[PDB]
Order: structure tokens, then C-alpha cells, then sequence
């Protein structure tokens, strides 16, 4: 289960962080189309280091 | 808080007075730039080479192997006289020693990876001269002090030979000033 | 006119609407995000295609997109 | 082979170049007084020029019809000093620089100062890596066979295709 | 030696210049003492 | 834990004592990256080529085929002297044999490395398989080293091995060749 503190690999192809690992910051309730908030070490081209993903778009690596 | 040998300077943090030869001498604070374990190993190794080299310089002035190739009583000139093929065999044998003695761990990153590895200690005491703990501790300091002295001596011997082109003893007996 | 589209990754931050100098965009109610709103482009006949909206958008990739299209006096920004 | 070339010591054009170069310098020398700083400077150039031409003559480097040294870089060992030996020297040095630089980069990534240590170098850490470069070929080879040299293709970011 | 000063001497451009200057000096000094090495002598 | 051949290095992870010719010698660790069966096949193929090559390098010095064309005791010179049609036939055999090895490794990966089912006399059948398997590799490894010697020395001397030893042509006066 993806939850706060999980390390996840990104599977969204249009993402700056495609195939990279980020840290889950929060998971939103339900009904939200992209509830998994992930933070990254690298900034993208716009200068941001956080993005929202669906469950389909991520896969867990580490447990917490 | 101060160095023992240079009393107006703060003691270098990595010199704790434990290691043999330590009188807190590091006024340039090199032991802050470089790893102290690697520095200690390097110091002993430079010392052991120079001890042999010092003896080498003298004995080569008197004793020789057979042949005119192994003549020449000036050590720096003898380097270019002897067979070059022989120097390669020494070099490659030293290479093998360096590899085996250090168990293939030859850099500051890995040489002291094993906790038991201590600078200069290759477990070489055939005759068992350092069986007594107290005697060995004295010998550790004597080894370093003699190595330090031999380093400066060999520095002399070489520069004297470059200046005169005479042997060590030849120069003393026939001392010519500048 | 230029085409402006808003995709469902919008997080309803309002920054595109605030950035727009031609009042092309507005926020409308939505269920899809925590902010309970989405950007909308009801007045694209006034869009000049400056792309300030896209500059403002924090999502990766963008949630608002401007496809430059058929030019008009409005879109070319002519005062003559 | 190399019938279009000749050893520079056998070359008449190469020798004429020496003569003409010196002849120019001796004309320049005649404008100054013996013992003057200018005179001594020109003399040093004359000596240096002579040394260069004689060094090349004694080397067995080949000369073209222009009377200039031409280097052979096809791999034959009689011209190893012209390219192969310089090449080995370059690879050894350049590989060292690369290897120790790669090692430092990886070390600081395992810290909180991953970015700071790129613009403000951790000099002790850097010197440790720089000191360890002398066996970079073996290090690199073992790292390759261990599977520590390369990331998997699936672990590196790519754009859409 | 002062830690803040040492930190300043560790900045990229200062180390950059010092290291390049030493390297450049080494090449200059090799060419000053062993000039005109078109090839390795053997 | 540790390699037998290099006691201060770790045991190669993907090699075992059960393998023929095992001495735990893989310091560069090629067995970690590349497929071990493939390396074992490759080693055996080199072994077999070099054993024939080594023997073939020396036998002509003692006895050769009855002609002038097959009389060159320098093997690399002999290659230029002998009939081209003869060399073509040797090549076609080699190509035929490699077609069979290709077929083995492609369509029969179950088979043991080096196993072409060739044991007419049943020498390594019963309780001598392990022994002969090791003997094959040890003799092959020796021949591989020997072929390094033979090839490079012939290049220098343009003589057979026994001709070199007899004339005492021990040192290179001919390098560089080109
Ligand atoms: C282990 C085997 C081994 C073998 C077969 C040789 C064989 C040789 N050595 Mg070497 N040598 C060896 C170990 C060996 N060495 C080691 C371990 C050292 C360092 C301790 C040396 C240090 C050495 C020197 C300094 C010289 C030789 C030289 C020689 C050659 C001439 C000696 C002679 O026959 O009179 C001969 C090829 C001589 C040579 O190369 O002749 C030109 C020579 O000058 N050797
Ligand atoms: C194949 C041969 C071989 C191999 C594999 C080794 C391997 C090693 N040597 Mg050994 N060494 C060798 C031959 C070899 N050595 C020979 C023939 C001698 C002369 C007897 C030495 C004398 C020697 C000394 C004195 C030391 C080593 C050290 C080492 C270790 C570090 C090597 C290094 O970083 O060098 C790469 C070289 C450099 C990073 C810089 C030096 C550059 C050249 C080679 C020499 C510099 C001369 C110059 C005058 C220095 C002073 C300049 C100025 C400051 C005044 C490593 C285990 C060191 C050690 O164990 O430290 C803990 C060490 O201090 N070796
Ligand atoms: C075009 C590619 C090419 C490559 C990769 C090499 C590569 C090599 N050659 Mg060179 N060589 C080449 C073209 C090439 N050669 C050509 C066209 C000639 C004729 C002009 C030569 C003539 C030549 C000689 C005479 C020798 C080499 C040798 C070598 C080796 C050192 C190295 C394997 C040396 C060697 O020892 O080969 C094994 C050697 O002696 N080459
Ligand atoms: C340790 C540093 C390091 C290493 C190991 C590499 C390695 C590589 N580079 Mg990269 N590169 C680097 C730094 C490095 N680079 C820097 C600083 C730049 C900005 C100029 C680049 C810009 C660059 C480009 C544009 C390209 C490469 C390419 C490559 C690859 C082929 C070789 C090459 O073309 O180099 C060429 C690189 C240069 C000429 C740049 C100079 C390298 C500097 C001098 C190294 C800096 C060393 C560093 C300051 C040392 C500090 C260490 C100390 C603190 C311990 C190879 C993977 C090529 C590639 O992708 O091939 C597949 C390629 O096209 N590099
Ligand atoms: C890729 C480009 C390139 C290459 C291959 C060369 C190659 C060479 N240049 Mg040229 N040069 C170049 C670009 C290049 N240069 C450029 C762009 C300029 C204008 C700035 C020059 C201006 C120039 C002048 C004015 C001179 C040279 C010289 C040389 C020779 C120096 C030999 C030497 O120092 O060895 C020694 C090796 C080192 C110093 C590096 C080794 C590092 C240490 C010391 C060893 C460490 C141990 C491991 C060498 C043939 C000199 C020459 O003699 O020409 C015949 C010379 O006088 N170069
Ligand atoms: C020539 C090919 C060859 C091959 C494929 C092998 C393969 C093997 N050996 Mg053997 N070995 C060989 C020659 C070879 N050996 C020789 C000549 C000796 C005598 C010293 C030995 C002595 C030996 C011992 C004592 C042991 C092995 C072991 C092994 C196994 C693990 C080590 C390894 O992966 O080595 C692969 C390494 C290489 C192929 C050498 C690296 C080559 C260089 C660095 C690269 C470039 C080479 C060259 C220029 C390329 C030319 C290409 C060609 C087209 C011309 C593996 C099956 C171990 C084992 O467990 O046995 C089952 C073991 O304990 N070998
Ligand atoms: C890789 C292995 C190999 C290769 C490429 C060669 C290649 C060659 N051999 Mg050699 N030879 C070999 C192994 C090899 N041989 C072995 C193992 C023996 C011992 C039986 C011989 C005994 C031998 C003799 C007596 C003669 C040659 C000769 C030759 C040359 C010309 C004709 C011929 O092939 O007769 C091959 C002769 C055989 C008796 C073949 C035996 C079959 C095995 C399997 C090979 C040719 C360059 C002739 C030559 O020109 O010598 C200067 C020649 O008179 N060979
Ligand atoms: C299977 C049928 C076969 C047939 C019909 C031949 C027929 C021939 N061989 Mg060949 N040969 C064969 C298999 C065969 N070979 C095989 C399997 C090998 C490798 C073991 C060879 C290796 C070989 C060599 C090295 C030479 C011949 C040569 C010859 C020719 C001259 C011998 C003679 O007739 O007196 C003859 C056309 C000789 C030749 O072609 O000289 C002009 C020659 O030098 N053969
Ligand atoms: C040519 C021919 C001759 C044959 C020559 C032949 C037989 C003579 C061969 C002599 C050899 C065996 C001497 C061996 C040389 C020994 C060397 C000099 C040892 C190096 C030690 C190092 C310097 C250790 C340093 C270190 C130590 C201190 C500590 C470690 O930690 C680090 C290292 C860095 C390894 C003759 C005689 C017949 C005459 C004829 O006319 C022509
Ligand atoms: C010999 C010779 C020649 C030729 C040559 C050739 C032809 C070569 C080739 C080569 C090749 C064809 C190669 C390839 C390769 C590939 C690859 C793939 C690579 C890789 C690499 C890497 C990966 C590396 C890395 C590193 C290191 C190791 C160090 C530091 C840095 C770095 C990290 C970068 C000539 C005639 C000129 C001259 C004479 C001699
Ligand atoms: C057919 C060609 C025949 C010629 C081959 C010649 C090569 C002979 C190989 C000797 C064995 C080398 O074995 C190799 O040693 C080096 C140390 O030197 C080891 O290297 C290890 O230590 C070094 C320094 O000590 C570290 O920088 C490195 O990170 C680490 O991997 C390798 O793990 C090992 O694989």
C-alpha cells in the first residue's frame, strides 16, 4: 500500500521524473483523481519538486 | 590545547599523542587535509626505503657485484650504468610486494578498510624481536625516528652527489667547499 | 482563435486565471481535486496566446495548454 | 614503404631549413653589442634552434618533401613514440581525472551537502579521491563486472517516444 | 588557519584558478626545461 | 569465504569447487557479469585449439610431410609457403566444426560445456571424469600460455622453438619488426 513515507517509482511518461524515485508526502481521501502527492530531490524545468499522481502511475519500492 | 613541539600553535585535532613519533608537530595542519592513518603509513614507508637506501649508498661505494657494469661508486651515476632490464625486474617485484603486502587494498579509500589494519604493521617479525610489549613500543618510536633521520640523510647524500659527483665517504675524506 | 484546453490534472490553484491578461479563464466548481474547483476557458476569442497561463501552472506536465491557431485582430494584439 | 618520405638526417631540405633559420638569427645578432642582454637572448635562440634540429635528426623521425617531420600513426612500433605512447599516457591521466571526479560526486550524494559540496569543495574528501586514482583501470573494470558502474535503463529518466 | 577563510578558499572558482594555474605551471616548466618534444624519445 | 588462489581476496560468487579447473581464481570477477557456462565453453575451446596449435608448432621440426613445400620449420613462414588449396580445406573444416559448436550452444543448452560426446576409448567415462576434466583444462591453460610464447617468439626470430633454443636466440635484436 502506498502511504506517507513510501518510496515510489513514477510511471507517468510525460513526467519530468518518469522512472525516478520520489517520497510520498500525503495520500488524499477518495474521489480525488490524483490523490498521491510525491516530493523529489531534483526540481523540474519550472522549478517545482512536487506533483500529484494516481495509483496507476506509481509503484512502491520501500515500505513506509 | 597547544602543540608540544610548537607551543604557540593549537594542537592538530588528529594528533592525539597516542601514535609513535607524535609530538604534535604539524604547523601547516596537513593532518587536516589528508587522512592521518594514510599519512602515518606513508611516513613509515618513506622511512624504511630511505633507511635501506642510506645503507645502499655507502655499501655500494665499497662492495660491488662482479662486472664493470656493477662498478661505479657514485650511487646516482650507478643508476644509469647498470642494466636497464635489471631495474625493470626490481620495479615489477616491488609492484608485486606492494600488492601482496597490502592485500590488494592500495589507496586511501580502502587501505584501512579492515579495522585491524594498523600503519606499517605487515605482521613481519621473523626473529621475534618485538615479543615484549614494552620493548616493541620503544622500537616503534625508534623505527620512526631512524626513518625520519634516514629521509633527511638520503636527501643530503643525493644533493651532495649532484654537487660533487663523489661518493658519500669520498666527499668527507676529500672535503671541497663551495 | 487560439485553442485553450484544461486537463484533469488541474489542482484548482487559480494561478493561470490570475496570470491571464485578457480575462480568458475562470474558476468553476469541480469534484476532482481537493480545492473543489477547476480552471475553465470560456472566452478564448480574447486569447492572445501569450502563454502566461502555462508559465503559472505548477503541475507536471501542464494542466492548461494553449494551441496557437487562426489569427484575428484580437489575437494579434492590434490597436490599429 | 613510405618512399615519399625520408629520414630527416638524410634530408637536404630539412638541413637547409636549419641553415636559413640560423642565418636569419645571426643577421639579427649582428645588430647588437657582444655581452649585451639583447645579444645573449639571440644567442640562446640560436642554441635552442640548433638543439631542436639536431634532436630531430638523431631521432629517426621521417621528413616529407617539404623538409618537415611527418608522424606515422598506423600502429607500427618503430613509430610508437609519435602517437601510441603519447596516447597511453593521455588515457592513463584522463581516465584518472574522470575516475576520481566520478568517485567524489558519488560520495557527496550520500550526504546532506550534496549540492553545497559541488560549489564549495570538501577538499579533504576530494584529495582522498584524487590520491586513489593510480589504479583506476582495475577499479573501473571490477566496478563494471560487479554491476556497480552502470544504472539499468529502466532506472534512468527518458522522454516519450 | 581561520575556518571561514579556508571555506572561502574551497569555493569552486578559487580552487578552479589555483589548480589550473598549478597545472599550467607544470606544463610551462616541463617545456622550459625539456623543450620541443614533438614525440616521446624512446 | 576466501579465494584459494588469492587467500586475501573473496571467493568468486558464481564459481564452485565442483567445477573442473576451479582454483577460485577470478580477481577481475568476469564470472559475476558473464554467463558461467558460456565462459566455461569458451575456456575449453581455447584450451583445445592451443593444445593442437602448440604440438603443431613443434612437430614439423622433428618430422614433416615429404616435400619441399612442407619443409618450413618456422610455423608463421610455413603459412605463406604451403598450398593455398590446402589451407582452404583446413578453413572449411574449422567452419564445419564451428557450425556444430554454434548448433550446440544455440539448440542444446542442456549439454555440459565442451561436451560433443567424443570419447571413442572411454578414457573419462566412469570414475575418472572429474580428473580428466581437470587435466584437460590444466594442460589447455598451459598450452594457451605456451602459444603466447611460441607466436610472439617466432615473430621475433623467424625460427622454430627448438631452433631458437639450439642457437641460443634468447634475446630480441629484431624488434621493432616494422
Ligand atoms: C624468479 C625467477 C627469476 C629469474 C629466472 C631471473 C632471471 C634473470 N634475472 Mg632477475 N631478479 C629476480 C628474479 C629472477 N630473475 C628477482 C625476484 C629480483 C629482485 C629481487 C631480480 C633482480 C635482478 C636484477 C637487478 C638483474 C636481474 C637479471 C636477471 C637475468 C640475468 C641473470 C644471470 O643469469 O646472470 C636473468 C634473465 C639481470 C639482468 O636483467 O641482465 C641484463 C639484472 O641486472 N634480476
Ligand atoms: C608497480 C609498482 C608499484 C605499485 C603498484 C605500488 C603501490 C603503492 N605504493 Mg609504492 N613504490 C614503488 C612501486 C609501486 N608502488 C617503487 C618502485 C618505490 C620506490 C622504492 C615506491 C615507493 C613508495 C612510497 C614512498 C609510497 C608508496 C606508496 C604506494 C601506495 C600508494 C600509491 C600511489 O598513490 O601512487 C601514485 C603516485 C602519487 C599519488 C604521487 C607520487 C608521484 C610519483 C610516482 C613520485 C613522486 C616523487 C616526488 C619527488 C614527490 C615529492 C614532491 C614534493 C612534495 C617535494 C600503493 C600501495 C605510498 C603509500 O603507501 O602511502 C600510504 C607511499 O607513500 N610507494
Ligand atoms: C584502419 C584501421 C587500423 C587499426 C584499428 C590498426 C590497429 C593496429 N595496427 Mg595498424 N595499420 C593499418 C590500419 C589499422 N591498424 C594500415 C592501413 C597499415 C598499413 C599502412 C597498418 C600497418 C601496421 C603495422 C606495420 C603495424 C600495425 C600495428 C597495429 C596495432 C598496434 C593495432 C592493432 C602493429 C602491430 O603490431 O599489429 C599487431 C604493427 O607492427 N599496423
Ligand atoms: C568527473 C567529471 C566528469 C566525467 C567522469 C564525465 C564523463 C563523460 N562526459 Mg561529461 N562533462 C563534465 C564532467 C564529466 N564528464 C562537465 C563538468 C561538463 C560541462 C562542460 C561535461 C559536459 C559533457 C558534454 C557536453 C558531453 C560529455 C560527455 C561525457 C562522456 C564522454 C566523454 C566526454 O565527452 O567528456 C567531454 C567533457 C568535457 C570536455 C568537459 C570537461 C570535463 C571536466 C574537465 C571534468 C571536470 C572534473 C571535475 C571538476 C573534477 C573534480 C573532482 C574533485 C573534486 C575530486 C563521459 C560519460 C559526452 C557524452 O555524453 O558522451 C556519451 C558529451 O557529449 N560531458
Ligand atoms: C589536442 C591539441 C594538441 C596536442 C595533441 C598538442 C601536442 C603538443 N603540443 Mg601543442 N598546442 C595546442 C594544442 C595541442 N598540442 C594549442 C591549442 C596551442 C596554442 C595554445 C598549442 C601551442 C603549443 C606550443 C607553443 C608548444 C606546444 C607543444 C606541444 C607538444 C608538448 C609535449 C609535452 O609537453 O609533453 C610532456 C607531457 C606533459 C607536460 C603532460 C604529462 C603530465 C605529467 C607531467 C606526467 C605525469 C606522469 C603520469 C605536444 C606535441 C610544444 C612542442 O614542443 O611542440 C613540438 C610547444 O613548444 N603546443
Ligand atoms: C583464453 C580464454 C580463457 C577463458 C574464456 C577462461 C575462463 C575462465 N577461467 Mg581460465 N585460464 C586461462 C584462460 C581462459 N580462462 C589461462 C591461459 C589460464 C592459466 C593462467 C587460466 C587459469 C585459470 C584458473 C586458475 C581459473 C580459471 C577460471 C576460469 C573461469 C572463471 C574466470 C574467468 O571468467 O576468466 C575470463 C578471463 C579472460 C577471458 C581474460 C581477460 C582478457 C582481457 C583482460 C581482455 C582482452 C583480451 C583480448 C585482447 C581479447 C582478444 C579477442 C580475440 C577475438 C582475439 C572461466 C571459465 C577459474 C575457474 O573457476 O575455472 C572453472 C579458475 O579458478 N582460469
Ligand atoms: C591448430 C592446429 C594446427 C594448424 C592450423 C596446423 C597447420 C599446418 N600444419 Mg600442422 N600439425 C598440428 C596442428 C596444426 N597444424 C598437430 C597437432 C600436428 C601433430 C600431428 C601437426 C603436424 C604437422 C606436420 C608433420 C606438418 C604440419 C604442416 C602444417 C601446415 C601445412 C599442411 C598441414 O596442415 O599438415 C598438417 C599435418 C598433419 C599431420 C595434421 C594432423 C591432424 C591434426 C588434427 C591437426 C599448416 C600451416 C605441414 C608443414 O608445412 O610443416 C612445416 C607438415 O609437414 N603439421
Ligand atoms: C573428404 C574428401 C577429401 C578429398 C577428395 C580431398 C582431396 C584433396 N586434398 Mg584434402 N583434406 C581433407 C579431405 C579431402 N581432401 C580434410 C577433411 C582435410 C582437413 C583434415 C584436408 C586437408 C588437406 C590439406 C592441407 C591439403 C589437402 C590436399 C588435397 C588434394 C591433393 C592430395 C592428392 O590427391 O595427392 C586433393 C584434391 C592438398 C592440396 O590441395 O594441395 C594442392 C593439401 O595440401 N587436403
Ligand atoms: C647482468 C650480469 C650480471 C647478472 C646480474 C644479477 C645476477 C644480479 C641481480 C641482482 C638482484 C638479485 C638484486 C635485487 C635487487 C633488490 C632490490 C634493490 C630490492 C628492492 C627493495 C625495495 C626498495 C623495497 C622497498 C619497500 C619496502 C622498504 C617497504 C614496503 O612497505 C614498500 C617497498 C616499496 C616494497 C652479473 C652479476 C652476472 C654480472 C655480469 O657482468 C652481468
Ligand atoms: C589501436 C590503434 C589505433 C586504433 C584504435 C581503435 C580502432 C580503437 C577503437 C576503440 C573502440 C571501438 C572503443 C569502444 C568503446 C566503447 C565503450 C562502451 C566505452 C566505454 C567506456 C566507459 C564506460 C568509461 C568510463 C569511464 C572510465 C573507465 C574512466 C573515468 C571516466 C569514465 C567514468 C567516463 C590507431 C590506428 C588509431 C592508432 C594506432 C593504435
Ligand atoms: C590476457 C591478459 C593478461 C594480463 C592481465 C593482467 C592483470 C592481472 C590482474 C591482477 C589482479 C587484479 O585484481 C584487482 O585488484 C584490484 C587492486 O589492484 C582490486 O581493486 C580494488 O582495490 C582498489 C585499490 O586497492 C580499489 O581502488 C578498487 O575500488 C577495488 O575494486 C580489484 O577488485 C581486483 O579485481
Amino acid at each position: 500500500m502506498v502511504q506517507k513515507g513510501s518510496k515510489v517509482k513514477i510511471l507517468r511518461k510525460e513526467s519530468y521524473w518518469y522512472q525516478e524515485i520520489g517520497n510520498v508526502v500525503t495520500v488524499e481521501k477518495s474521489g480525488i483523481k490524483y490523490p498521491i502527492i510525491v516530493r523529489f530531490d531534483k526540481v523540474n524545468y519550472a522549478g517545482v519538486n512536487t506533483n500529484n499522481f494516481a495509483s496507476e502511475e506509481v509503484i512502491e519500492i520501500e515500505a513506509p | 590545547t597547544k602543540s608540544l613541539s610548537v607551543p604557540f600553535l593549537e594542537r592538530p585535532k588528529n594528533l592525539d599523542g597516542t601514535a609513535p613519533g607524535d609530538v604534535g608537530f604539524d604547523p601547516l595542519y596537513i593532518s587536516d587535509l589528508l587522512d592521518i592513518q594514510w599519512l602515518r603509513e606513508s611516513e613509515i614507508k618513506h622511512g624504511r626505503i630511505c633507511m635501506l637506501a642510506a645503507v645502499g649508498f655507502i655499501v655500494q661505494e665499497f662492495v660491488h657485484l662482479p662486472g664493470e657494469v656493477f662498478s661505479n661508486k657514485v650511487a646516482i651515476d650507478a643508476l644509469f650504468q647498470v642494466p636497464s632490464g635489471g631495474l625493470w625486474q626490481i620495479f615489477l617485484f616491488i609492484g608485486l610486494l606492494e600488492f601482496v603486502m597490502n592485500k590488494g587494498k592500495m589507496t586511501p579509500l580502502d587501505m584501512f578498510s579492515d579495522p585491524n589494519r594498523k600503519p606499517g604493521d605487515f605482521g613481519f617479525d621473523p626473529l621475534g624481536l618485538g615479543k615484549d610489549p614494552q620493548a616493541r613500543k620503544r622500537y616503534e618510536v625508534a623505527e620512526i625516528k631512524n626513518g625520519r633521520l634516514a629521509m633527511l640523510a638520503v636527501g643530503g647524500f643525493i644533493h651532495h652527489m649532484l654537487l660533487t659527483h663523489q661518493g658519500v665517504v669520498e666527499q668527507l675524506t676529500h672535503f671541497r667547499s663551495l | 482563435a487560439h485553442n485553450v484546453k484544461i486537463y484533469d490534472t488541474c489542482i484548482g490553484c487559480t494561478q493561470c486565471v490570475r496570470a491571464c491578461p485578457c480575462d480568458v479563464l475562470e474558476m468553476v466548481p469541480w469534484d476532482g481535486c481537493k480545492a473543489l474547483q477547476i480552471a475553465s476557458a470560456p472566452r478564448t476569442e480574447d486569447c492572445v496566446g501569450c502563454k502566461r497561463c502555462e508559465t503559472a501552472c505548477p503541475t507536471d506536465f501542464l494542466s492548461i495548454r494553449v494551441y496557437l491557431g487562426a489569427e484575428t485582430s484580437r489575437s494579434m494584439g492590434l490597436a490599429y | 614503404e613510405f618512399n615519399n618520405l625520408i629520414p630527416c638526417k638524410e634530408s637536404k631540405i630539412f638541413n637547409k631549413r636549419l641553415e636559413s633559420t640560423i642565418k636569419k638569427l645571426e643577421n639579427k645578432l649582428s645588430k647588437y653589442e657582444v655581452g649585451s642582454s639583447s645579444y645573449l637572448a639571440i644567442k640562446n635562440t640560436i642554441n635552442k634552434t640548433n638543439n631542436r634540429f639536431h634532436k630531430y635528426m638523431e631521432s629517426g623521425v621521417l621528413c616529407g618533401k617539404d623538409g618537415l617531420p611527418h608522424l606515422i600513426a598506423d600502429g607500427r612500433w618503430s613509430h610508437a613514440g609519435e602517437f601510441v605512447i603519447p596516447s597511453l599516457l593521455f588515457i592513463y591521466i584522463s581516465g584518472w581525472i574522470g575516475w576520481v571526479g566520478r568517485g567524489y560526486l558519488s560520495a557527496i550524494k550520500n550526504t546532506n551537502k550534496a549540492i553545497e559540496n559541488e560549489i564549495i569543495i570538501d577538499v579533504p574528501l576530494a584529495l582522498k579521491f584524487m590520491s586513489s586514482g593510480f589504479i583506476w583501470p582495475l577499479s573501473a573494470l571490477r566496478e563494471y563486472t560487479k554491476g556497480d558502474l552502470l544504472m539499468k535503463d529502466s532506472e534512468v529518466t527518458i522522454s516519450p517516444r | 588557519m581561520n575556518k571561514d577563510l579556508l571555506k572561502y578558499l574551497s569555493t569552486a572558482p578559487v580552487l578552479g584558478v589555483i589548480w589550473i594555474a598549478i597545472t599550467a605551471a607544470i606544463i610551462v616548466e616541463f617545456n622550459r626545461l625539456y623543450p620541443d618534444a614533438l614525440f616521446f624519445p624512446l | 569465504r576466501m579465494s584459494k588462489a588469492i587467500p586475501f581476496f573473496p571467493k568468486p560468487a558464481r564459481l564452485d569447487e565442483s567445477m573442473p579447473g576451479y582454483a577460485g581464481f577470478d580477481p577481475l570477477g568476469f564470472s559475476d557479469k558473464f554467463d558461467v557456462k558460456f565462459l566455461q565453453e569458451a575456456e575449453i575451446k581455447h584450451c583445445r585449439i592451443c593444445m593442437l596449435a602448440a604440438l603443431g608448432w613443434v612437430v614439423p621440426e622433428f618430422w614433416h610431410l615429404p616435400s619441399e613445400v612442407f619443409s618450413n620449420t618456422s610455423p608463421l613462414a610455413a603459412l605463406g609457403q604451403v598450398p593455398k588449396l590446402g589451407l582452404i580445406q583446413i578453413l572449411l573444416l574449422v567452419l564445419a566444426l564451428e557450425a556444430i559448436s554454434l548448433d550446440k550452444i544455440t539448440f542444446h543448452p542442456e549439454k555440459e560445456p565442451g561436451d560433443f560426446g567424443f570419447d571413442p576409448l572411454g578414457l573419462g567415462k566412469g570414475n575418472a571424469k572429474k580428473w580428466m576434466q581437470t587435466a584437460e583444462l590444466k594442460n589447455g591453460r598451459l598450452a594457451m600460455i605456451a602459444m603466447g610464447a611460441f607466436f610472439h617468439q617466432n615473430l621475433l626470430t623467424n625460427q622454430g622453438i627448438f631452433e631458437q633454443l639450439r642457437t641460443h636466440n634468447f634475446f630480441p635484436t629484431t624488434f621493432p619488426l616494422h
